């Protein structure tokens, strides 16, 4: 996003005007549906342009870059990266697994952590692996609005479970084996 | 009689001293699978 809106003459390049386009990306970035149909909307309409204030007072236009930013994730080509995009990253892992339970993977595909609170990001994922799969698999994306929590949350429900107090390493097995006993503990 | 009975205990034992090299392979070969269920049962844990 700082490449491209450098691009758009919104030069950014030092340490502090990186987090102002962190905020840039955290407040007007998106997934759209489709990226193709996106960008010509763009090109023949400014509805999609927002503004922003930058700390100085001075408003500065956001354009297809809000869009054209998240879209890394699915085409990494954008950022040189010879790799899997999100999408294709869920599926082959998928198809790794053995065939009985993809089906059920394919009906519980959860996004998580702070990247994925974009709009539009579980629709693209969802039309993604509806595309890329089988069309026998019953394909579903569950997008919670507190993922960029959840990581923590399942950690607060784990911890408090009453069953789950014999799984800890103790500061005892600490001392009787060392710090290989979490090899033994923890996954 | 005696000449079939020397030829049946020498192929007899030439026999025995075969199966007793086979199954010493197979002790030592489960003295490997000795590690292969150790780590079996590493991963059972895990799924435990």
């Amino acid at each position: 996003l700082m490449k491209i809106l450098t691009e758009r003459g919104y030069s950014f390049t030092t340490t502090a005007e990186r987090e102002i386009v962190r905020d840039i990306k955290e407040k007007l970035c998106y997934v759209a549906l489709d990226f193709e149909q996106e960008m010509a909307t763009a090109a023949s309409s400014s509805s999609l342009e927002k503004s922003y204030e930058l700390p100085d007072g001075q408003v500065i236009t956001i354009g297809n870059e809000r869009f054209r930013c998240p879209e890394a994730l699915f085409q990494p080509s954008f950022l040189g990266m010879e790799s899997c995009g999100i999408h294709e990253t869920t599926f082959n892992s998928i198809m790794k697994c053995d065939v009985d339970i993809r089906k059920d993977l394919y009906a519980n595909t959860v996004l998580s952590g702070g990247t994925t609170m974009y709009p539009g990001i579980a629709d693209r994922m969802q039309k993604e692996i509806t595309a890329l799969a089988p069309s026998t698999m019953k394909i579903k994306i569950i997008a919670p609005p507190e993922r960029k929590y959840s990581v923590w949350i399942g950690g607060s429900i784990l911890a408090s479970l009453s069953t789950f107090q014999q799984m800890w390493i103790s500061k005892q097995e600490y001392d009787e084996s060392g710090p290989s006993i979490v090899h033994r503990k923890c996954f | 009689w005696l000449s079939a009975d020397f030829a049946q205990e020498r192929r007899w034992k030439r026999g025995v001293a075969r199966k007793v090299v086979r199954m010493v392979i197979r002790h030592h070969e489960e003295q490997r699978q000795k590690e292969e269920r150790a780590r079996r049962e590493e991963q059972a844990k895990l799924r435990r």
